[PDB]
């Protein structure tokens, strides 16, 4: 009758109306993964009532090409191509009702060089989707080819330890106390004498940026000069995190540029100024030789539960990719939540040339990283020099132990707080080389003890914090056990 | 001072019972030696002179120590080292740094301060023993 | 016997050694919050065992001042002032085990200007810490003074409506869809219909940056052709949301840049760029003349659930702070997670001058917006003109209805798509400010039937999606009933 | 007796001197592609007395990471990763002195989005050795890795068609002539006259730049002129 | 443009190789020609008599920027004049240029401070 | 105190900038120059690491009488929030008007973190 009206399209997939996502395009459990796609692994709650595969065929559809009702439009478009296919869905160990979805996508999905284009489907929308009840994003398979868009590390750990001249063990630090009120002057103390004792690095806090009490230029120039004081008084490289996390990147840069005219061999950045801040800074970093600290303020408001978020490890890898050279992954024995196995999972993200399946760590794709650099992980959080002989176990060779509490808070002062750390985690070191059970409950902590006869500050350490655990139940579990 | 390069000159300077446990611990990773000398203790002196070529398809840890023992029979005063070299892809760097040997008295180093605009200082770590003597004969 | 011996500290608060943070300064009941304070509502799980005055102290502690053993260096500041108070704990309605923690913040704790400082004492670490099994953060009280340091809104509400020389209805948009895979030219096709049968907005979708099958200049002039067509055809100011999401601030810039030299009246960033690079865009709008659409992308990985993470609520007064124009905050009736009490009281922290304690709506704390311009809210997702006297009475006047497959997924066309929803939405507003009880399941729904009698795509549309609702059991509910 | 003496190295692939690049890790006929690998074909005519393998094996360590002698300094990479592989030696047909050689690069052996450092290794060298009396490029495998790196055209077939409003015949054109000479206003009435009869474009010849017969803004100018005349005369996009 | 651009591919002509060219004076004296030229590259690194001497470091490939410092040192320090980067080595995952740069400067230095004679890389 | 004060704001910056690059710790500036480069200038004193003294040229000409004109109590005010790090205050015994006790209430106007009612000061 109309013009309208008789060009109406009339087939099943595109007359106009709501058809499930399963029929759309975006469910096949034949599919061939190509080496080329980005690969998510979803853990779904579905809503009672809704089909787990039309659940899954949802966060695939919604996270791609689709849209609630059909749309013609798809047809001026190769939408075969476009789609997302949800290929795989699993249970969850224990739930009747919690599923984990596989979903490939597309390689041409995605702009090239660009966390914020990644992070937009993948986590765009689906998490407020009514139909699931929850989500987490719990891995992915970051192919080859995407990965070579991205600079990765600026730094990395290889050329770190280049530019500090530090081999064979974990490197050291810690933050400066309290996390607000010093003055820039009292902050420069703290670098000093932390440095002056042993420590390899300080850092400002998180919340440590620009404020009444202390503006960063302060905090720069009388930190500088008890690094240079540091390193005359020892004759190693020494440096501090200088925070120069702002309200713009106008501000970051400003305060980025200051730093390295000064020769600060390390700048710090917290995750909360956001992935595109990030990426810049990272790109800036290696073009200005700059060691770039990120800390991970705000991560744990989406990565503390097990049933809805993103999944720390999957921070780790997109965190890689832009290019930070240490990012803080955890302690197991300190005060932030830290599972043993989940954080060996990270620290194998952030520190591989490649990755293996391995369900018990969390990695659930395997995954080569394209020669993109190393990422140091930093453990901080309530650690002290008593428990040396867990965090070499559980953490390894290349990480940054860091010491807030435990340096400033020692009696005999910063630089004893400092030394005690240092003697700990070298005698220990030098024991697990020459062979010793150093992670036996009786062996460890008499290594720190023999070593303390000749360290009065390690003596007074272990007898300070001997009591010290925080064992509590741990919220990020693993799904498979040991 | 003491010159804390090197990831044990928090302890007490290594016996060559020590030094042989370190040498088998990188030698059984799969890690190559070498030995190194110098005496310009700078943080920034990246550069150590060569004890000959990295010792890479040695197998005996006590080869090593007829090394570092032919380097202190032979090299001036100063400052050794022993390095573990990892050619592993996504490695390829040193991977272990101590020192061996380090002379009776180290006078360590003094803070040279150039005003820069404003507040800013430009910083220089200065030797005492480098600027005294040429290499060979600083302590 | 040495000097750190006879110098060490012997006073019960600066004796080495961890007391529990409320010892530490951290809790007062007592406490009398200030005007200019900064305050925060917590909802704590504590881990069994936990002292609930304990972990709130905790938070206190840890989101201000404290490490968790005790530091000399306080006595380098005054302490006393630079400390957060919890200040108030009240058990959740129907919880033994949860509870909502008060925490007064001092002013001076915070770089001016800067949500980044602000989210890294707030939310930094304590959402991670061993603890606490679960927090989420309920509201703030950004006090005036800290107000004053903000831009808030770029172009704000007020302005808005003047510059599209629109008043009285709702305004109307919708997303191009399919999500990905159109060419530039098709955009603008899209565009142009979607504008010339009678939106006054279309957008790019959150995943549309720039990549193979179309990269951002196309769409950006293809796009510029389609509106002023469509403003030159009908005699409106018209305009799409020109993504400008991209991987570094540099390229943000130079989208945006481009956006304003081809006369784009909008653009639009998503929430994954992150705070800092949105605090910049929002000046570079107040400067450019530039209205700037947030889509909320990934905000519902840490807001979904009632447990843990941060509600949106408080993104909201963060987004407006920081200066965005527009910002998705639900639909109620649509295919994403929308309790409607809950939306309401999001609708009136972007939209008042003022807020009044109103726990049904989710408002906790009594909050002056210090002049800081009004937030447009945008309801976007699964929404049809079938549901006008819903939308209408749920979301008010000052709002955004956008319909991506609810205008192209009709039969007729894009332009009938459009036709209907504006047909729809102005009959309905004629027949609100008549008096006649529209909510009403008999009356809403006869007064869009009356209108689809001289116009045929809204009875097209009607018919076509009568059947659909998005009815499922919402996660993010309110504490407090009706 | 001295250091530098009983610290040589004494391995077959380590011990100083010259050994055929076939021996050197550079020849490996089993060898497995990987998809990120980049890969050459050379139509090889070795020297008579050259064996075709050892020319393949030296195009592939001069190509990557051989030189004439060992080089202890090998052993401070992970040098069997770098080193490319002659994977492929094949008789060309109609021919028993010239032969085809696949040759394997690693992704990591290239700076990334850069052609002159591609075609630094790949044909940097190789083409002036003494070895090899004739070698050529006959094609490469540019694995998607690298390409993804890479811009590709900054427009394309499909948005330069959109842009022009033309589909469904080939696009037309001219190349201005004499091919020297012309002044800018006559280069612009050329042009005009060659769009408005009907040319989609024409162009300036590869030789025109900036002369002493004509500048190259005048040339411009005057040719604006024209595009735009023709243009406002057919309707259609125009250019030069 | 002129003298290469279309020639070599004409149909008529089986083949085709340009030998020579005369530029002419006028010519030439519109170009810069040597930025630093024979006479004045003496004058800057004090060696006028010998040859001078170089080594590109190898392997071409593979070495981090650290290692190629080393190796930019010690031949320098042997008796080179110059040390050079292979054709092909740029800025590659193994080594960015940066720490190429930063660490053969220091090598350089370090040359020219034990010999008293100019050095480069 | 080297002074920069000077016609255009363009001159004080060039002045500024010199004083900076030559290694000052501090710069004066005088009030005559008026509280829109006086404000440019504090902003620049901040991001330079400078000393920033304000000598108060002009301001006894609305000072000086009890009837009319602004206490020079409240340009101590606005002065501090511009954000001048020095400002003359009194002598009290010197050459320039000072009475006792409208001198203490400039100087802890100038000195304290709050302010109470003193009617005498
Ligand atoms: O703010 C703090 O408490 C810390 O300074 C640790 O201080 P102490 O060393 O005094 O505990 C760190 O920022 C957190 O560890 C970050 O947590 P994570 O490393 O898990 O991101
Ligand atoms: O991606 C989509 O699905 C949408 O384009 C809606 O399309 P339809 O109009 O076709 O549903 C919006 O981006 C979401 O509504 C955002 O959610 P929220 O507004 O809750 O942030
Ligand atoms: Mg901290
Ligand atoms: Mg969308
Ligand atoms: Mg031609
Ligand atoms: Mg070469």
């Amino acid at each position: 009758q109309s013009v309208s009206e008789r060009t109406r399209i009339k087939s099943d997939r595109y007359e106009s109306g709501v058809i499930p996502y399963a029929k759309m395009g975006y469910w096949d459990a034949s599919y061939t993964v190509k080496d080329t796609d980005v690969l998510a692994l979803f853990r779904i709650t579905p809503q009672p009532g809704v089909d787990p595969v039309e659940a899954a065929a949802a966060v695939a559809g919604e996270s791609s090409t689709a849209t609630w009702t059909v749309v013609w439009t798809d047809l001026l478009t190769a939408c075969e191509r476009y789609r997302a296919k949800a290929y795989r869905v699993d249970p969850v160990p224990n739930s009747a009702d919690v599923f984990f979805a596989f979903i490939a996508y597309e390689c041409d999905l995605f702009e090239e060089a660009s966390l914020a284009n990644l992070t937009a489907s993948i986590i765009g929308n689906v998490f407020g989707f009514k139909a699931v009840s929850a989500l987490r994003l719990e891995d992915m398979r970051i192919p080859h080819s995407y990965l070579x868009t991205f600079q990765g590390p600026a730094t990395g750990i290889i050329v770190e330890r280049e530019r500090l001249n530090k081999y064979g063990t974990p490197l050291l630090g810690a933050t400066v106390k309290p996390k607000l009120g010093l003055s820039g002057k009292n902050y420069g103390r703290v670098v000093y004498e932390g440095l002056k004792g042993g420590l390899d690095f300080l850092k400002d806090d998180e919340n440590i940026n620009s404020q009444p009490f202390m503006r960063w230029r302060e905090r720069f120039l009388n930190c500088m000069e008890g690094i240079n004081r540091a390193s005359a008084a020892t004759g190693e490289v020494k440096g501090s995190y200088l925070n120069i996390t702002a309200a713009t990147m106008e501000e970051v840069y400003k305060r980025a540029e200051y730093a390295k005219a000064v020769g600060s061999i390390v700048v710090m950045i917290d995750l909360v100024m956001g992935y595109t801040a990030i990426q810049s800074i990272a790109y800036w970093a290696r073009e200005n030789d700059m060691l770039l600290h990120l800390h991970r303020a705000g991560n744990s408001t989406y990565a503390r539960q097990k049933n809805h978020g993103i999944n720390f490890r999957v921070i780790c890898k997109w965190m890689r990719m832009s290019g930070v050279d240490h990012i803080h992954a955890g302690t197991v024995v300190g005060k932030l939540e830290g599972d043993p196995l989940m954080i060996k999972g990270f620290y194998d993200i952030l520190r591989l040339t490649e990755l293996e399946v391995n369900l018990p760590f969390g990695i659930f794709f395997e995954m080569d990283w394209a020669s993109l650099r190393r990422c140091m992980p930093v453990a901080s959080g309530g650690i002290h020099c008593g428990q040396m002989h867990q965090l070499i176990h559980y953490l390894g060779d290349d990480v940054v132990l860091q010491f807030g509490g435990g340096t400033i808070g020692h009696p005999d002062g910063i630089q004893a707080g400092a030394t005690a750390n240092r003697v700990a985690l070298e005698s220990m070191v030098l024991a697990r080389n020459e062979g010793v059970d150093y992670f036996d409950q009786q062996v460890g902590p008499q290594i720190l003890r023999d070593a303390a006869k000749t360290c009065g500050p390690l003596q007074t350490a272990l007898d300070l914090w001997k009591d010290i655990s925080f064992d509590y139940t741990s919220t990020d579990t693993a799904d498979f056990a040991e | 001072m003491r010159l804390t390069q090197g990831c044990f000159s928090f302890l007490p300077d290594l016996t060559d019972a020590q030094i042989e446990k370190q040498v088998a611990y990188a030698m059984a990773k799969g890690w190559a030696m070498n030995v190194e000398w110098t005496d310009d203790p700078h943080p920034r002196n990246n550069y150590w002179e060569l004890w000959g070529l990295p010792l890479f398809d040695i197998k005996d840890p006590a080869t090593v120590m007829f090394e570092l023992n032919e380097a202190r029979k032979s090299c001036a005063a100063g400052y050794i080292r022993i390095n573990a070299f990892d050619a592993s892809y996504g490695v390829e760097s040193c991977v272990m740094s101590f020192i061996t040997n380090r002379p009776t008295n180290e006078p360590g180093f003094y803070l040279d301060r150039t005003d820069g605009p404003g507040r800013q200082i430009v910083y220089s770590i200065k030797s005492y023993s480098v600027q005294a003597n040429p290499e060979g004969s600083r302590y």
